[PDB]
């Protein structure tokens, strides 16, 4: 039948983590999770970002296991979190997106472009201001937005980026 | 089942 | 009276 | 009036629930491991056009609204589909091993659980968490429905009827010598329809009820109609009666081949579905 | 460990768990004189299931059979424990014959200190009591006393399978019945690592964890009161003991049909 | 498992970069046609070029 | 017999 | 009481 | 703690 202590004391752990994520309890979670390390760890990703005391490394380590082998569960996740923990260097984050699609060719592209995108942004107000210069920064920001525009084609995304080529 | 109420007995008398 | 009885176990 | 058999749809397994969409064109019949969809609209269609396989046996199935989203439960998880262009949107896995009933929040945000253990469990859909769990019956709870204003919530379970508040603790309760299957509220207000051999009619918050005996067997399943006016009631020995609001006075009765396990009305208290333990749904077109 | 060589090795490993009795006893402060006795018992009883000629070895739910030793010891010695008492301490190097040890044989010899089992095994090979159920009972003494004029008599009475603790325990249930900081993912991520690489249990660490969670939120008319607070302490004894309903309410039933049976 | 130009060096092996090829498989006037991204074994890449870490 | 001496025992308990 | 009385012995 | 106490002084 059951485990004497060891099964017993998993199951009730495991109850003990879901009152504890329905009632947040950053206590209670440091300490339940600790015990219940003895697939799955949505709930301490979700912990992490729910109590901090930063909260990107464990979903990393995650999304490095298993990895040899719709899509997979663990890393569509990992790459939105990025995005918007940056909303440290950038580029680096591109570069990894398109080495991930590179390895596996919902469908991280569509990821991809939106990160450019938001780079763009930040592009088009800095060129906007004066503090008075006609070339460089407009030009690079042109070819960004037809780089942007290529990932997207293979409404309301490119009528934005329109708006804000103009500004700049 | 009866093993964990155990636990719980043991975990309470501890408390106490 | 219960109460007490049960932290002098304790 | 009087009902008219218009459908009938060969799940091939019991029929232990079933739900009509909203204008309705299609029926969902819940058996066992799967949810078959079948479109009403086309009278040959002998098979289901399409198949939700959720788990073991399907207790209840509950459409959202507007009707996009569908929710299944049965086992330890309920699954929620996405009818829309359906595929598994969400689950949402509970310690309970097994839940008998669904009802949703008047704004959609909620689901609301009727576990085998007794506990009510509080589902918030956007999170699929766990916000709240009322308990108070021993065993099972066996069904619920809100309330018209929907500022309250009542639940059946093995032996008793428990009123609870929105915002948390238990009202009042009821006792009964049997087990209660089903319940319903009516949509006016002020009569809760009870679902044991006898089919109880309480007042609200009065004394007196009545008590109609128009079944030989268990009164399995109950749904009032939207407009209130009427409810039916399912049972075990085959027989599907509606009933006048509040002291049933017996509109019309048909008999089944088997026991009528389960029951819906359309939203324009148009049709009727129920299921059967001849292991099919049945399509009735109410007529004025 | 072998055939021959398997069987010495499970012998050996249970000796091993002896030593637990010896790691056990001596973190208590009890009495060293509990060594002497523990080490005569085992020779008593282990030789003998050996002596029956080189066949069939011997199995057990190993662990209570050590602690039925260990119960035994105290029985003579005259401390005051009890089986239920025994299950409290369980909660809270290695020769190699043991990894190479038959499966089924090391399975068995396990590790660790149904409800029916410990004290079916015990049986086949009044002053300690009254604290602990006193208290339980909450009863000042009046309670004690008369539990202890009413044992008595029905031993005396004879109103009376079932080993005396268990009449005991049950007579008392009829006389009271009608009394007129955190390493953090850190560490996850070394395990696994680790684990990449050749990686070669329980500790009470759990045990202060799940402590602490239950500390924090973590976990007619008279006659009526009477009988409610009775069957309360029915449920709870059982599980305390770490035993059951259907092995208590029979035998205190019994027990009250003799009583009966005797005065009459 | 990031692989720098140094350790091929101390490790005397080549510094073969990983290479995929997906076919398309079309039959019957590609009527259905199925892509498999398939390992296509491994060549030499060039140290400090798009491909390289560097 | 020395336990059941035990619950001067008596005698407190009657004090008590 | 009796409590009180065993703590104080 | 009382039950210990009572071993040490048997």
């Amino acid at each position: 039948e059951v485990r004497n202590y060891r099964t017993r004391h998993i199951v009730t752990l495991t109850d003990l983590l879901h009152l504890n994520v329905s009632r947040h309890n950053w206590s209670l979670a440091y300490k339940i999770f600790a015990t219940l390390i003895r697939s799955l760890w949505g709930i301490g990703v979700e912990i992490l970002d729910n109590l901090s005391n930063g909260l990107d490394f464990l979903q990393w380590m995650c999304q490095i296991y298993s990895s040899k082998s719709h899509t997979a569960k663990f890393a569509i996740t990992y790459l939105w979190s990025s995005l918007i923990n940056c909303q440290t260097e950038n580029d680096l984050l591109q570069e990894l997106i398109d080495k991930i699609s590179e390895w596996v060719l919902a469908e991280v592209w569509f990821i991809y472009a939106s990160c450019h995108l938001l780079k763009a942004d930040t592009l088009s107000r800095q060129f906007v201001n004066d503090n008075d210069i006609k070339i460089n920064q407009v030009i690079k920001h042109i070819h960004y937005v037809r780089t942007f525009l290529k990932i997207c084609l293979d409404r309301l995304i490119e009528n934005q980026l329109k708006s804000f080529e103009s500004r700049l | 089942a009866a093993a964990a109420a155990a636990a719980a007995a043991a975990a309470a008398a501890a408390a106490a | 009276a219960a109460a007490a009885a049960a932290a002098a176990a304790a | 009036s009087d009902v008219l058999g218009s459908q009938l749809g060969v799940g091939v397994q019991v029929a232990n629930r079933l739900d009509s969409q909203y204008d309705g064109t299609e029926i969902i019949a819940y058996a066992s491991l799967n949810i078959a969809v079948l479109t009403r609209q086309n009278t040959n269609r002998h098979n289901n056009v399409t198949s939700i396989e959720l788990h073991s046996p399907i207790k209840s199935i509950k459409i959202p609204g507007r009707s996009n989203l569908v929710g299944i439960i049965t086992e330890n998880s309920f699954q929620i589909f996405r009818i829309e262009s359906s595929e598994p949107l969400y689950f949402v896995e509970i310690d309970d091993l097994q839940v008998v009933d669904f009802a949703f929040n008047p704004d959609l945000q909620q689901f609301a659980i009727i576990d085998i253990k007794g506990n009510w469990s509080i589902g918030r859909i956007p999170i699929d968490n766990l916000h709240g769990t009322i308990f108070d019956p021993e065993s099972s709870w066996k069904r619920i429905e809100w309330f018209s204003h929907f500022q309250k919530i009542l639940v059946f379970d093995r032996s008793k009827m428990i009123e609870i508040d929105f915002m948390n603790n238990w009202q009042t309760e009821v006792v009964q010598a049997s087990n209660i299957r089903d319940y319903k509220r009516i949509d006016d207000k002020n009569g809760i329809l009870l679902t044991s051999r006898e089919i109880i009619i309480v007042g609200a918050s009065p004394v007196r009820r009545i008590s109609w005996k128009h079944d030989l067997d268990t009164t399995l399943r109950i749904t009032v109609q939207k407009v209130l006016v009427a409810f039916v009631y399912s049972m075990r020995h085959k027989r599907i009666y509606m009933h006048v609001f509040s002291h049933e006075i017996p509109g019309g009765t048909p008999t089944g081949i088997e026991t009528i396990l389960t029951l819906d009305h359309i939203d324009v208290v148009d049709f009727l579905v129920k299921l059967r333990n001849s292991s099919e749904v049945y399509y009735y077109a109410l007529s004025n | 460990i072998g055939h021959e060589a398997k069987l010495l090795f499970l012998k050996s490993f249970q000796f091993i768990l002896k030593r637990q009795i010896r790691w056990l006893i001596t973190e208590m402060r009890f009495p060293k004189e509990f060594e002497h006795v523990a080490k005569i018992i085992w020779l008593k009883i282990l030789k003998t299931i050996n002596d029956q000629p080189q066949e069939e070895l011997k199995l057990q739910l190993h662990m209570t059979s050590t602690i039925s030793i260990l119960y035994l010891a105290s029985t003579h010695l005259s401390l005051p424990v009890y089986t239920c008492d025994y299950i409290k301490w369980i909660c809270t190097p290695k020769s190699w014959r043991i990894q190479l040890p038959n499966y089924y044989v090391s399975i068995l010899e396990g590790s660790i200190s149904l409800y029916n089992k410990i004290a079916l095994t015990c049986g086949m090979i009044c002053q300690g009591l009254l604290l602990k159920l006193v208290m339980q009972c909450a009863l000042p003494p009046e309670f004690y006393f008369y539990t202890k004029q009413v044992i008595e008599f029905e031993e005396t009475d004879i109103r009376n399978s079932n080993h005396a603790e268990l009449r005991v325990l049950s007579y008392f249930m009829l006389t009271i019945n009608w009394m007129l900081m955190t390493i953090d993912q850190k560490i996850a991520r070394r395990k696994l690592y680790k684990i990449f690489p050749l990686d070669r249990t329980h500790q009470l660490t759990f045990i202060e964890d799940l402590q602490e969670r239950y500390a924090k939120q973590t976990p007619p008319a008279r006659k009526e009161a009477i009988g409610r607070l009775l069957t309360h302490i029915a449920s709870q004894l059982l599980v305390d003991f770490a035993i059951s309903k259907e092995q208590l309410k029979d035998c205190i039933s019994r027990i009250k049909n003799a009583c009966l049976h005797r005065m009459n | 498992r990031k692989v720098y130009p140094s350790e091929s060096r101390q490790r005397l092996t080549s510094y073969r970069g990983k290479l995929l090829l997906k076919l398309k498989w079309s039959v019957n006037n590609g009527e259905e046609n199925l892509f498999e991204v398939r390992d296509c074994g491994g060549l030499p890449v060039m140290l400090q070029s798009n491909r390289c870490h560097l």
